[PDB]
Parts: C-alpha cells; structure tokens; sequence
C-alpha cells in the first residue's frame, strides 16, 4: 500500500473512497462507548448559557456528564433518523432538507 | 347482466356485515384531509393496517380499564383515559 | 506508474502504425477527440457510437481504451475543456465550446429536409398517370444506386 | 383536468366539521378488536364516536406528515414509503 | 446586413472571382481567420499585424476591416475558442483552440502535424518551397472531395494498396 502524493501517478480508484473510512469509522465507533464530542469546549456552552439564564449559578461534574451524554445521544439518535430522511430520496447526504422533515414530523418545532 | 350497465341489476353483491373492513373512498377523503393531491393507489391495504394496529393499542387499554371497574360496558371517560394514558389526550367530552 | 507499465502496451500494438510517422501524423491518446468531434456533421454532438467509430482506425487498440474513452472525457470536465447541452434522444453529447455561436442562446434552432421520398413520388403519380413503367431515375443507375446528382451520375457515364 | 378537484377537495374538507370514516363499519370494527381480548362487551354510543375522532385526526395528523416526505423526495403522492418513515421518525412504530 | 442594403448591390462581383467549389478559391469571411491561424506556426499565437498580413492575400474585407476583424473577433471570444497568452512583448496572441487543453504543458513543444483538415492547406507550402511525388498527404482525393471514405479516398490515385487490397509491398520497393 502506497500512496506517493507526488506528481508521478494518477491516483488510484480505491484510495479510501469516500464512505470506506465511514464504513471503518462506523464499526470502531459501535463497537465501543465513549463521549464523542468535545468534554471542555461543551462545559463552557452549558456555563455560558446558563450565566444569561441565571447570573450566578454553580455547577459540578456529574450535572455537566448528564447533560452532554443526553445530548450526545440526542444527536446521535436524531442522525439516525435524518439518514432515514437521507434514503428517502436516492442520495447517502444528510442534508438540510431532511433535517426539516424529521424534526417536523416529531413533536420538534411543530 | 354484462360488463357494462347491466339490464336487470349490477355493480355489487349481496352477502355483507361477516368479511368487511374496507372503506376506498375514506381514506381518499382523509388523505385529502391531510392536504395530498395523489395517493399513490397502494396504500389502502398499509392504511387498513395501520388503523388497525392504532385502534388495538387504545382499545387494550380500554378493555383494560374496563375489566378494572367491574362492568361490560365501554365508556367515553374509559376511552379518553386510556387516550391521554398514551398521550392522545383526547379532550373531547368528558362531561 | 501508468506511464511506464500499462503504457508499454503502447510501444507494441500502437508502435505499429501510431507514431510520429512523417507522411502522417496519429494520436497520442490525448488528441483523438479532436478529429471526431471538429470534423463532425451532428448537430447537438456526438455520441459514445459514434466516437467509437470515429476512433477506431488501424492504430486504435481499445484492449481497455473504452474505458479511458469516458475517464479522460470525465477528466477533461473536470478540468474544464468541453461544452456540453443534455439531451435523451441524441445518444450523445461531447462537444466543445465553438466560437460560432455564443454561450446564450434560445431552445429552438432552425429546421432541416431529407428529399428521400422526392424519387419515389416521382414515380408514386406516375403510377397514376400513362407512362407508368420500369424505373427510370438515372437510366440504368438508378437500378445500381438508386440515389445519383448530376455530376455523380455524369462521371461515370464519361469516365 | 386530473387533479384539479382534489385542490378543490382541500377546500371543502378542511372547514368542514365531520367525519369521512363510514360509522357503521366501524361500529362493527371496534367490536371484532375488543371481542377477541374479552368476551360480552357493550359499547356505547359516545364511545364508538370517541374512539373514531381519535382514530381520524391520527390518519390526519399522519398524512400530513406523509405530505412533508413526498416533497422532500421531489413527489407529489403518497407511496407506501412515506407512511414507513413517517411512524418511525415519530417513533410510533416502535 | 446579412441581407440589406450594405448586400443588396454587393453579391454581382462575388459570381466572378469568389469561393468556388472548384479546386480552391479565396476562403469566406467566416473562415479566413481560421485559415490565417491553421497556417501561423507561432506557438504563442498570431499578433494583429501578423492577422492583418496573413489575410492581406488577394481580395479580403480591407476596407472596413479595421473595426469589422476586431468586432468579430470579440464575437468569437464571446463564445470560447479563441485563447489568448498574457503579455506585451507580443500584440496579440488570438490562438486557435487546437490540441488538448487545460493542461499545464511547461514549455513544450515538437515538431507537429495533423491529419484532419491540415493536408489541404499542407499541399500547398509544397508547392510554394519544394514539389511534390505523392509521398505526403492523403492523395488527391482529400482535396477533390471531402465526405470520402478510405477505400475511395485512396483507389482512384493508385491501384496498389496493402494486405487487405492487392499488395503495396511493391510500391513501398519503388519508394
């Protein structure tokens, strides 16, 4: 396996086609738990948010774990049904129509 | 008789009320309801199916709350309970 | 790599007629098109058949040049070189995009005539009329051809 | 010419105050699904028109949620798909 | 103008000394800009004095051409065949869109010919430098006729063809 940038050679057909890493990427992260998003970077959100909501208010590590596991999985189960918004149409992107039709059809913005 | 206009009598049978269950013209109308311009044809055997299952669920919860009361009679408030059990809430009349 | 390996197909069934031979030049698998597409009497383009037909000429392998046919068209897209209008009916569309007329430029376009069935209605009322008889288009030319100019059919009455 | 009552259809269903299910077969149909679960049942008269309103506005409100999934397909009917996804984005399937 | 009064009178003096089919005749207006750039050898293109030069041969459009070349030559750069070079050095580059594009080609550049519409023009430098025995080109007929075929393209000239038609093994002997 070799992949050589240069100039010499005219790429390959099966160079980790767009969607192979997915299909790798899908099997490693389903076969392990984990926090997928960033940890730091959602704890400034959460504190933010809440400092216009409340002007003092502290917090402690396992509200901010509950809260970002929740929404993990939230977005997580919302791509699930996006990607079956996606299959409609003959297409395998998520894209902004979908994300319309599925929030519409739950209770979400509707 | 013929295919057509028949001279004596035609278009449907006799026989009723022991193999029935299916309304065409209904679901066009409650399509219609919903806004649609086509229906696409096959759907009359999915929406039968699908009413049938929405009807079992709220129907197990009323005979559910029946058989708790201690009657054989079905009642409205029976009915929107087991609606508003399952988030229906059914507001309706209740009075 | 392509260029060295499954290019030495090219030093042996192309070295045979396909080179920079001086009483005539050949393609080097980069300059084909041209000649089918420039030289061509389609109106709306050509077609996958008929470049096909177009390039097949003594030096064309095609041991897997169909394939290259299509990826150095989708390459050339990519790259910006040809004009392109969609149609279903025409079994085709390569093009480029020609100085004769501009970019912009409206659905309907002009008409066209055959006169194919001009010989046989020269004989379709004659049927209906006396001199109804054997075929009589070009003399016994027109039982060879069946389709004859005057010159076309002058030339060979004099040669 | 097709198609052009059923914009006229929306007009009229739509302010309309009614039911479209035919009453009597579904006066029969509640009866075979609650006999099998329990014998000797007797309905009532609100309760057959309470059960149905309800089932009504739910063929409604799913068709209206089929409506969003034709044109997101670039469609202007209801094929069998749009039902499918529809119960399983709401979560009503399952 | 395609047909009005500036055409009108014009069309008499065109029946003497036109484009005639026969043998080759002084090239329409719509295709003398072509034919001064198929025959220029620049690799940078044709300047406009180099234009202006090239289609001074014989009777042209002289007269107005001062507005009429630069008014159809936006005509066709409007439309996309007509690539130009950058630069000051040369007045113009004005090059017919002829091999593959869109590829970079760091400075090359060979010795080259063409088979499509070249030959016709290419018998005519051997007429001017150094004649001819018919060991070029693609025999009378390219020039006679253009729809032609192979078989009748190459019969009419010489009877002796290759493995598929006779044997040329004795003419490609005699040279």
């Amino acid at each position: 396996r070799k992949s050589a940038p240069a100039t010499g050679g005219v790429k390959k057909p099966h160079r980790y086609r767009p969607g192979t890493v997915a299909l790798r990427e899908i099997r490693r992260y389903q076969k392990s738990t984990e926090l997928l998003i960033r940890k730091l970077p959602f704890q400034r959100l959460v504190r933010e948010i809440a400092q216009d909501f409340k002007t003092d208010l502290r917090f402690q590590s396992s509200a901010v774990m509950a809260l970002q596991e929740a929404s993990e999985a939230y977005l997580v189960a919302l791509f699930e049904d996006t990607n079956l918004c996606a299959i409609h149409a003959k297409r395998v992107t998520i894209m902004p129509k979908d994300i319309q039709l599925a929030r519409r059809i739950r209770g979400e913005r509707a | 008789k013929g295919l057509g206009k028949g001279g004596a009598k035609r278009h449907r049978k006799v026989l009723r009320d022991n193999i029935q269950g299916i309304t065409k013209p209904a679901i066009r109308r409650l399509a219609r309801r919903g806004g649609v311009k086509r229906i696409s044809g096959l759907i009359y055997e999915e929406t039968r199916g699908v009413l049938k299952v929405f009807l079992e669920n709220v129907i197990r919860d009323a005979v559910t709350y029946t058989e708790h009361a201690k009657r054989k009679t079905v009642t409205a408030m029976d009915v929107v309970y087991a609606l508003k059990r399952q988030g229906r809430t059914l507001y309706g009349f209740g009075g | 790599m392509t260029e060295s390996l499954v290019l030495s197909p090219a030093p042996a069934k192309p070295k045979r007629v396909k080179a920079s031979r001086r009483s005539a030049s050949h393609p080097t698998y980069s300059e084909m098109i041209a000649a089918a597409i420039r030289a061509e009497k389609s109106r709306g383009g050509s077609s996958r058949q008929s470049i096909q037909k177009y390039i097949k000429s003594h030096y064309k392998v095609g041991h897997n040049a169909d394939l290259q046919i299509k990826l150095s068209i989708r390459r050339l897209l990519a790259a910006g070189v040809l004009k392109q209008t969609k149609g279903v009916g025409a079994s085709g569309s390569f093009r480029l995009a020609k100085s004769d007329k501009a970019k912009r430029s409206p659905g309907k376009k002009k008409k066209a005539v055959r006169r194919s069935t001009s010989p046989k209605k020269a004989a379709r009322p004659r049927k209906a009329r006396s001199p109804a008889k054997k075929p009589k288009a070009t003399a016994r030319k027109a039982r060879k051809k069946s389709r004859a100019s005057p010159k076309k059919a002058k030339k060979p009455k004099t040669v």
